[PDB]
Protein backbone atom coordinates (compact mmCIF):
# COMPACT_ATOMS: atom_id res chain seq x y z
CA UNK A 1 0.00 0.00 0.00
CA UNK A 2 1.50 3.27 -1.18
CA UNK A 3 0.48 6.36 0.78
CA UNK A 4 -1.58 7.99 -2.00
CA UNK A 5 -3.61 4.79 -2.34
CA UNK A 6 -4.26 4.91 1.40
CA UNK A 7 -5.33 8.54 1.05
CA UNK A 8 -7.73 7.48 -1.71
CA UNK A 9 -9.25 4.93 0.66
CA UNK A 10 -9.48 7.63 3.34
CA UNK A 11 -11.40 9.85 0.94
CA UNK A 12 -13.72 6.99 0.00
CA UNK A 13 -14.20 6.25 3.69
CA UNK A 14 -15.23 9.86 4.28
CA UNK A 15 -17.70 9.84 1.38
CA UNK A 16 -19.40 6.70 2.68
CA UNK A 17 -19.25 7.88 6.30
CA UNK A 18 -21.71 10.74 5.98
CA UNK A 19 -22.10 11.13 9.76
CA UNK A 20 -18.35 11.98 9.94
CA UNK A 21 -17.75 10.17 13.25
CA UNK A 22 -15.19 7.69 11.93
CA UNK A 23 -17.35 4.54 11.80
CA UNK A 24 -19.37 3.52 8.76
CA UNK A 25 -22.63 2.04 9.97
CA UNK A 26 -25.47 0.55 7.89
CA UNK A 27 -27.24 3.92 7.60
CA UNK A 28 -24.12 5.42 5.98
CA UNK A 29 -24.00 2.58 3.47
CA UNK A 30 -27.66 3.07 2.57
CA UNK A 31 -27.44 6.87 2.34
CA UNK A 32 -24.33 6.72 0.17
CA UNK A 33 -26.06 4.27 -2.16
CA UNK A 34 -29.18 6.44 -2.26
CA UNK A 35 -27.03 9.46 -3.15
CA UNK A 36 -25.54 7.48 -6.05
CA UNK A 37 -29.02 6.57 -7.34
CA UNK A 38 -29.80 3.34 -5.49
CA UNK A 39 -33.33 3.83 -4.19
CA UNK A 40 -33.93 0.08 -4.00
CA UNK A 41 -30.81 -0.94 -2.03
CA UNK A 42 -31.87 -3.87 0.15
CA UNK A 43 -30.92 -4.21 3.80
CA UNK A 44 -29.47 -7.64 3.10
CA UNK A 45 -26.77 -6.07 0.91
CA UNK A 46 -25.80 -3.74 3.73
CA UNK A 47 -25.79 -6.66 6.15
CA UNK A 48 -23.51 -8.68 3.85
CA UNK A 49 -21.00 -5.83 3.75
CA UNK A 50 -21.03 -5.60 7.54
CA UNK A 51 -20.75 -9.41 7.77
CA UNK A 52 -17.29 -9.19 6.17
CA UNK A 53 -16.00 -7.39 9.27
CA UNK A 54 -15.65 -8.63 12.84
CA UNK A 55 -16.29 -5.14 14.24
CA UNK A 56 -17.44 -1.64 13.30
CA UNK A 57 -16.06 -0.21 10.07
CA UNK A 58 -13.57 2.39 11.23
CA UNK A 59 -10.67 3.46 9.03
CA UNK A 60 -8.29 0.66 10.09
CA UNK A 61 -10.97 -2.03 9.80
CA UNK A 62 -11.78 -0.81 6.31
CA UNK A 63 -8.09 -0.82 5.39
CA UNK A 64 -7.53 -4.35 6.70
CA UNK A 65 -10.60 -5.67 4.90
CA UNK A 66 -9.46 -4.13 1.62
CA UNK A 67 -5.90 -5.35 2.24
CA UNK A 68 -7.06 -8.94 2.67
CA UNK A 69 -9.10 -8.85 -0.56
CA UNK A 70 -6.47 -6.97 -2.57
CA UNK A 71 -3.38 -9.04 -1.75
CA UNK A 72 -2.21 -8.86 -5.38
CA UNK A 73 -3.47 -5.38 -6.25
CA UNK A 74 -1.05 -3.51 -8.47
CA UNK A 75 -1.01 0.19 -9.34
CA UNK A 76 -1.23 1.19 -13.00
CA UNK A 77 2.39 2.38 -13.21
CA UNK A 78 3.78 -0.99 -12.14
CA UNK A 79 1.48 -2.88 -14.49
CA UNK A 80 2.67 -0.65 -17.34
CA UNK A 81 6.24 -1.20 -16.12
CA UNK A 82 5.82 -4.96 -16.59
CA UNK A 83 4.09 -4.49 -19.96
CA UNK A 84 6.93 -2.25 -21.16
CA UNK A 85 9.33 -5.05 -20.28
CA UNK A 86 7.14 -7.43 -22.29
CA UNK A 87 7.21 -4.94 -25.15
CA UNK A 88 10.76 -3.61 -24.74
CA UNK A 89 10.81 -1.76 -28.07
CA UNK A 90 7.91 0.46 -26.97
CA UNK A 91 4.56 1.51 -28.47
CA UNK A 92 3.29 -1.85 -29.78
CA UNK A 93 0.68 -3.96 -28.06
CA UNK A 94 2.00 -7.50 -27.70
CA UNK A 95 0.54 -10.55 -29.48
CA UNK A 96 -2.29 -12.70 -28.17
CA UNK A 97 -0.43 -15.99 -28.45
CA UNK A 98 2.73 -14.58 -26.88
CA UNK A 99 0.93 -13.65 -23.67
CA UNK A 100 -0.86 -17.00 -23.56
CA UNK A 101 2.37 -18.93 -23.94
CA UNK A 102 4.35 -16.79 -21.50
CA UNK A 103 1.64 -16.86 -18.84
CA UNK A 104 1.37 -20.61 -18.93
CA UNK A 105 5.06 -21.48 -19.41
CA UNK A 106 6.40 -19.47 -16.67
CA UNK A 107 3.86 -19.82 -14.00
CA UNK A 108 0.88 -21.81 -12.82
CA UNK A 109 -1.08 -18.54 -12.42
CA UNK A 110 -0.85 -18.10 -16.19
CA UNK A 111 -2.45 -21.64 -16.86
CA UNK A 112 -4.84 -21.62 -19.88
CA UNK A 113 -8.63 -21.82 -18.42
CA UNK A 114 -7.64 -18.67 -16.55
CA UNK A 115 -6.44 -17.24 -19.89
CA UNK A 116 -9.92 -17.80 -21.35
CA UNK A 117 -11.36 -15.87 -18.42
CA UNK A 118 -8.82 -13.11 -19.07
CA UNK A 119 -10.00 -12.78 -22.66
CA UNK A 120 -13.63 -12.95 -21.50
CA UNK A 121 -14.29 -9.57 -20.17
CA UNK A 122 -11.01 -8.06 -20.94
CA UNK A 123 -11.90 -7.95 -24.37
CA UNK A 124 -9.95 -9.01 -27.60
CA UNK A 125 -7.13 -6.58 -27.79
CA UNK A 126 -6.70 -6.83 -24.02
CA UNK A 127 -7.26 -10.59 -24.03
CA UNK A 128 -5.13 -11.06 -27.18
CA UNK A 129 -2.29 -9.02 -25.60
CA UNK A 130 -2.15 -6.50 -28.44
CA UNK A 131 -3.48 -3.38 -26.72
CA UNK A 132 -2.27 -2.52 -23.58
CA UNK A 133 -3.02 -0.09 -20.98
CA UNK A 134 -6.80 -0.43 -20.85
CA UNK A 135 -6.26 -3.58 -18.81
CA UNK A 136 -4.07 -1.65 -16.35
CA UNK A 137 -6.90 0.84 -16.03
CA UNK A 138 -9.56 -1.77 -15.28
CA UNK A 139 -7.31 -3.67 -12.84
CA UNK A 140 -6.92 -0.56 -10.69
CA UNK A 141 -10.48 0.60 -11.29
CA UNK A 142 -12.94 -2.08 -12.40
CA UNK A 143 -15.86 -2.12 -14.88
CA UNK A 144 -15.95 -0.84 -18.45
CA UNK A 145 -14.60 2.69 -18.78
CA UNK B 1 59.33 23.83 -3.32
CA UNK B 2 56.85 24.59 -0.62
CA UNK B 3 57.00 27.72 -1.39
CA UNK B 4 55.71 24.35 -0.19
CA UNK B 5 52.18 24.23 -1.58
CA UNK B 6 50.52 21.57 0.57
CA UNK B 7 47.18 22.29 -1.12
CA UNK B 8 48.30 20.07 -4.02
CA UNK B 9 48.19 17.16 -1.58
CA UNK B 10 44.80 18.27 -0.30
CA UNK B 11 43.51 18.37 -3.88
CA UNK B 12 44.80 14.82 -4.40
CA UNK B 13 42.49 13.76 -1.58
CA UNK B 14 39.59 15.36 -3.46
CA UNK B 15 40.32 13.43 -6.66
CA UNK B 16 41.00 10.03 -5.11
CA UNK B 17 37.64 8.27 -4.96
CA UNK B 18 38.89 5.39 -2.78
CA UNK B 19 40.53 7.48 -0.04
CA UNK B 20 43.76 5.35 -0.09
CA UNK B 21 45.90 8.37 -1.18
CA UNK B 22 46.59 7.07 -4.69
CA UNK B 23 45.44 8.55 -7.99
CA UNK B 24 45.27 6.46 -11.17
CA UNK B 25 47.41 7.42 -14.15
CA UNK B 26 44.33 8.30 -16.21
CA UNK B 27 43.41 11.07 -13.76
CA UNK B 28 46.85 12.68 -13.75
CA UNK B 29 46.25 14.63 -16.96
CA UNK B 30 43.10 16.31 -15.66
CA UNK B 31 44.52 16.89 -12.18
CA UNK B 32 47.60 18.65 -13.55
CA UNK B 33 45.15 20.94 -15.30
CA UNK B 34 43.22 21.43 -12.06
CA UNK B 35 46.43 22.43 -10.24
CA UNK B 36 47.11 25.20 -12.76
CA UNK B 37 49.05 23.41 -15.50
CA UNK B 38 48.10 22.93 -19.14
CA UNK B 39 50.20 20.10 -20.63
CA UNK B 40 48.84 18.84 -23.95
CA UNK B 41 47.43 15.31 -23.91
CA UNK B 42 50.18 14.01 -26.23
CA UNK B 43 52.75 15.40 -23.82
CA UNK B 44 51.08 13.70 -20.88
CA UNK B 45 51.00 10.56 -23.00
CA UNK B 46 54.65 10.74 -24.04
CA UNK B 47 56.09 11.43 -20.65
CA UNK B 48 54.14 8.44 -19.32
CA UNK B 49 55.42 6.06 -22.02
CA UNK B 50 58.81 7.73 -21.93
CA UNK B 51 59.04 6.35 -18.36
CA UNK B 52 57.87 2.82 -19.52
CA UNK B 53 54.52 3.56 -17.85
CA UNK B 54 51.49 1.97 -19.52
CA UNK B 55 48.18 3.81 -19.19
CA UNK B 56 46.53 0.80 -20.88
CA UNK B 57 46.70 -1.48 -17.82
CA UNK B 58 45.47 -0.82 -14.29
CA UNK B 59 47.33 1.97 -12.50
CA UNK B 60 47.61 3.35 -9.02
CA UNK B 61 49.45 6.17 -7.69
CA UNK B 62 51.31 7.56 -5.06
CA UNK B 63 51.84 11.10 -4.23
CA UNK B 64 55.62 10.54 -4.55
CA UNK B 65 55.33 10.11 -8.32
CA UNK B 66 52.56 12.61 -8.94
CA UNK B 67 54.43 15.45 -7.23
CA UNK B 68 57.55 15.20 -9.50
CA UNK B 69 55.36 14.74 -12.62
CA UNK B 70 53.56 17.99 -11.79
CA UNK B 71 56.94 19.65 -11.27
CA UNK B 72 58.15 18.39 -14.65
CA UNK B 73 55.02 19.77 -16.30
CA UNK B 74 55.35 23.12 -14.52
CA UNK B 75 58.28 24.28 -16.67
CA UNK B 76 56.14 24.05 -19.79
CA UNK B 77 53.76 26.80 -18.63
CA UNK B 78 55.93 29.31 -20.55
CA UNK B 79 54.20 28.03 -23.71
CA UNK B 80 50.88 29.66 -22.68
CA UNK B 81 51.07 32.96 -24.59
CA UNK B 82 47.77 34.72 -25.23
CA UNK B 83 49.10 36.72 -28.18
CA UNK B 84 49.25 33.58 -30.27
CA UNK B 85 45.84 32.36 -29.13
CA UNK B 86 44.05 35.51 -30.24
CA UNK B 87 46.11 35.79 -33.42
CA UNK B 88 45.30 32.18 -34.31
CA UNK B 89 41.58 32.96 -34.31
CA UNK B 90 42.19 36.33 -35.98
CA UNK B 91 43.65 34.48 -38.97
CA UNK B 92 40.67 32.11 -38.91
CA UNK B 93 38.05 34.70 -39.96
CA UNK B 94 38.00 37.64 -42.39
CA UNK B 95 37.36 41.34 -41.66
CA UNK B 96 38.55 43.51 -38.77
CA UNK B 97 36.41 42.14 -35.94
CA UNK B 98 36.96 39.04 -33.82
CA UNK B 99 34.09 36.69 -34.73
CA UNK B 100 34.18 33.00 -35.63
CA UNK B 101 31.05 31.53 -37.17
CA UNK B 102 29.65 29.04 -34.61
CA UNK B 103 30.11 25.77 -36.50
CA UNK B 104 33.63 26.64 -37.67
CA UNK B 105 35.00 26.68 -34.15
CA UNK B 106 32.92 23.72 -33.04
CA UNK B 107 34.07 21.42 -35.84
CA UNK B 108 37.69 22.56 -35.57
CA UNK B 109 37.81 21.98 -31.81
CA UNK B 110 36.35 18.50 -32.15
CA UNK B 111 38.24 17.19 -35.20
CA UNK B 112 41.54 19.07 -35.51
CA UNK B 113 44.44 17.66 -33.54
CA UNK B 114 43.56 16.62 -30.00
CA UNK B 115 39.91 15.62 -30.29
CA UNK B 116 37.64 17.51 -27.92
CA UNK B 117 34.19 15.97 -27.51
CA UNK B 118 31.28 17.95 -28.88
CA UNK B 119 29.82 17.95 -25.36
CA UNK B 120 32.89 19.85 -24.12
CA UNK B 121 32.82 22.12 -27.17
CA UNK B 122 29.22 23.11 -26.42
CA UNK B 123 30.12 23.75 -22.78
CA UNK B 124 32.92 26.10 -23.87
CA UNK B 125 30.75 28.14 -26.27
CA UNK B 126 27.69 28.32 -24.01
CA UNK B 127 27.21 31.98 -23.11
CA UNK B 128 29.89 33.57 -25.32
CA UNK B 129 28.10 32.79 -28.57
CA UNK B 130 24.68 34.39 -28.97
CA UNK B 131 21.95 33.61 -31.56
CA UNK B 132 23.70 35.54 -34.37
CA UNK B 133 26.01 32.53 -34.83
CA UNK B 134 29.10 34.68 -34.25
CA UNK B 135 31.54 33.98 -31.44
CA UNK B 136 33.51 37.01 -30.33
CA UNK B 137 36.89 35.47 -29.53
CA UNK B 138 38.27 38.59 -27.88
CA UNK B 139 35.93 37.98 -24.95
CA UNK B 140 35.86 34.23 -25.59
CA UNK B 141 39.62 33.77 -25.10
CA UNK B 142 39.50 36.20 -22.19
CA UNK B 143 36.95 34.01 -20.39
CA UNK B 144 38.81 30.82 -21.30
CA UNK B 145 41.91 32.25 -19.62
CA UNK B 146 39.85 33.30 -16.58
CA UNK B 147 39.82 29.72 -15.30
CA UNK C 1 17.69 24.38 9.91
CA UNK C 2 15.32 26.97 8.52
CA UNK C 3 12.84 28.46 10.99
CA UNK C 4 9.70 26.88 9.48
CA UNK C 5 11.32 23.46 9.73
CA UNK C 6 12.03 24.16 13.40
CA UNK C 7 8.40 25.19 13.85
CA UNK C 8 7.35 21.89 12.26
CA UNK C 9 9.47 20.05 14.81
CA UNK C 10 7.91 22.16 17.57
CA UNK C 11 4.45 21.13 16.40
CA UNK C 12 5.48 17.48 16.25
CA UNK C 13 6.96 17.83 19.73
CA UNK C 14 3.65 19.17 21.02
CA UNK C 15 1.66 16.33 19.42
CA UNK C 16 3.88 13.70 21.02
CA UNK C 17 4.04 15.56 24.34
CA UNK C 18 0.41 15.11 25.33
CA UNK C 19 1.03 16.17 28.95
CA UNK C 20 2.11 19.61 27.63
CA UNK C 21 4.89 20.11 30.20
CA UNK C 22 7.76 20.36 27.72
CA UNK C 23 9.34 16.92 28.23
CA UNK C 24 8.34 13.86 26.22
CA UNK C 25 8.43 10.87 28.54
CA UNK C 26 7.73 7.21 27.71
CA UNK C 27 4.01 7.58 28.48
CA UNK C 28 3.73 10.33 25.86
CA UNK C 29 5.40 8.11 23.29
CA UNK C 30 3.03 5.24 24.03
CA UNK C 31 -0.11 7.41 24.07
CA UNK C 32 0.82 9.09 20.80
CA UNK C 33 1.37 5.70 19.20
CA UNK C 34 -1.92 4.41 20.60
CA UNK C 35 -3.71 7.46 19.17
CA UNK C 36 -2.23 6.66 15.75
CA UNK C 37 -3.47 3.06 15.95
CA UNK C 38 -0.59 1.26 17.66
CA UNK C 39 -2.26 -0.83 20.34
CA UNK C 40 0.65 -3.29 20.43
CA UNK C 41 3.54 -0.81 20.82
CA UNK C 42 6.14 -2.56 22.97
CA UNK C 43 7.95 -0.88 25.85
CA UNK C 44 11.28 -1.83 24.30
CA UNK C 45 10.57 0.46 21.35
CA UNK C 46 9.92 3.34 23.70
CA UNK C 47 13.08 2.50 25.62
CA UNK C 48 15.14 2.48 22.41
CA UNK C 49 13.90 5.96 21.53
CA UNK C 50 14.82 7.22 25.00
CA UNK C 51 18.21 5.44 24.74
CA UNK C 52 19.15 7.77 21.87
CA UNK C 53 19.17 10.70 24.31
CA UNK C 54 21.43 11.39 27.28
CA UNK C 55 18.64 13.22 29.12
CA UNK C 56 14.90 13.93 29.07
CA UNK C 57 13.39 14.81 25.69
CA UNK C 58 12.72 18.52 25.95
CA UNK C 59 12.53 20.70 22.83
CA UNK C 60 16.29 21.35 22.55
CA UNK C 61 17.20 17.70 23.17
CA UNK C 62 14.76 16.67 20.45
CA UNK C 63 16.22 19.27 18.09
CA UNK C 64 19.81 18.18 18.73
CA UNK C 65 18.95 14.52 18.25
CA UNK C 66 17.22 15.25 14.95
CA UNK C 67 20.08 17.55 13.92
CA UNK C 68 22.66 14.82 14.46
CA UNK C 69 20.68 12.29 12.40
CA UNK C 70 19.74 14.75 9.66
CA UNK C 71 23.15 16.28 8.93
CA UNK C 72 22.46 16.18 5.17
CA UNK C 73 18.71 16.83 5.23
CA UNK C 74 17.62 19.06 2.37
CA UNK C 75 14.29 20.83 1.90
CA UNK C 76 12.26 20.09 -1.23
CA UNK C 77 12.89 23.49 -2.82
CA UNK C 78 16.67 23.08 -2.73
CA UNK C 79 16.48 19.54 -4.07
CA UNK C 80 14.33 20.80 -6.94
CA UNK C 81 16.81 23.66 -7.38
CA UNK C 82 19.61 21.15 -7.96
CA UNK C 83 17.41 19.02 -10.25
CA UNK C 84 16.51 22.10 -12.32
CA UNK C 85 20.22 22.71 -12.77
CA UNK C 86 20.59 19.09 -13.89
CA UNK C 87 17.70 19.62 -16.29
CA UNK C 88 18.36 23.25 -17.27
CA UNK C 89 15.85 23.28 -20.14
CA UNK C 90 12.98 22.56 -17.74
CA UNK C 91 10.10 20.05 -17.61
CA UNK C 92 11.92 16.83 -18.57
CA UNK C 93 12.98 14.18 -16.11
CA UNK C 94 16.65 13.39 -16.65
CA UNK C 95 17.99 10.04 -17.93
CA UNK C 96 18.86 7.07 -15.75
CA UNK C 97 22.38 6.64 -17.08
CA UNK C 98 23.14 10.35 -16.84
CA UNK C 99 22.49 10.44 -13.11
CA UNK C 100 24.48 7.25 -12.57
CA UNK C 101 27.49 8.61 -14.43
CA UNK C 102 27.34 12.07 -12.86
CA UNK C 103 26.93 10.72 -9.32
CA UNK C 104 29.91 8.44 -9.63
CA UNK C 105 32.20 10.71 -11.68
CA UNK C 106 31.97 13.68 -9.58
CA UNK C 107 31.87 12.33 -6.13
CA UNK C 108 32.49 9.27 -4.01
CA UNK C 109 28.97 9.65 -2.54
CA UNK C 110 27.59 8.91 -6.01
CA UNK C 111 29.60 5.53 -6.26
CA UNK C 112 27.58 2.75 -8.00
CA UNK C 113 26.41 0.14 -5.11
CA UNK C 114 24.80 3.19 -3.55
CA UNK C 115 23.17 3.88 -6.94
CA UNK C 116 21.59 0.42 -6.87
CA UNK C 117 20.19 1.25 -3.44
CA UNK C 118 18.87 4.53 -4.84
CA UNK C 119 16.98 2.69 -7.57
CA UNK C 120 15.77 0.12 -5.02
CA UNK C 121 13.04 1.85 -3.24
CA UNK C 122 13.08 5.00 -5.16
CA UNK C 123 11.55 3.31 -7.89
CA UNK C 124 12.39 3.27 -11.72
CA UNK C 125 11.61 6.74 -12.85
CA UNK C 126 13.13 8.08 -9.64
CA UNK C 127 16.02 5.60 -9.75
CA UNK C 128 16.46 6.04 -13.53
CA UNK C 129 16.55 9.85 -13.10
CA UNK C 130 13.67 10.47 -15.50
CA UNK C 131 10.96 11.65 -13.11
CA UNK C 132 11.74 14.02 -10.70
CA UNK C 133 10.13 15.56 -7.82
CA UNK C 134 8.69 12.46 -6.16
CA UNK C 135 12.18 11.79 -4.82
CA UNK C 136 12.32 15.30 -3.33
CA UNK C 137 9.02 14.55 -1.64
CA UNK C 138 10.18 11.28 -0.08
CA UNK C 139 13.54 12.75 1.01
CA UNK C 140 11.77 15.40 3.07
CA UNK C 141 8.97 13.07 4.12
CA UNK C 142 9.72 9.35 3.90
CA UNK C 143 7.66 6.29 2.87
CA UNK C 144 5.49 5.84 -0.21
CA UNK C 145 3.07 8.70 -0.75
Amino acid sequence: FDETEIEDFKEAFTVIDQNADGIIDKDDLRETFAAMGRLNVKNEELDAMIKEASGPINFTVFLTMFGEKLKGADPEDVIMGAFKVLDPDGKGSIKKSFLEELLTTGGGRFTPEEIKNMWAAFPPDVAGNVDYKNICYVITHGEDA
Amino acid sequence: SKAAADDFKEAFLLFDRTGDAKITASQVGDIARALGQNPTNAEINKILGNPSKEEMNAAAITFEEFLPMLQAAANNKDQGTFEDFVEGLRVFDKEGNGTVMGAELRHVLATLGEKMTEEEVEELMKGQEDSNGCINYEAFVKHIMSV
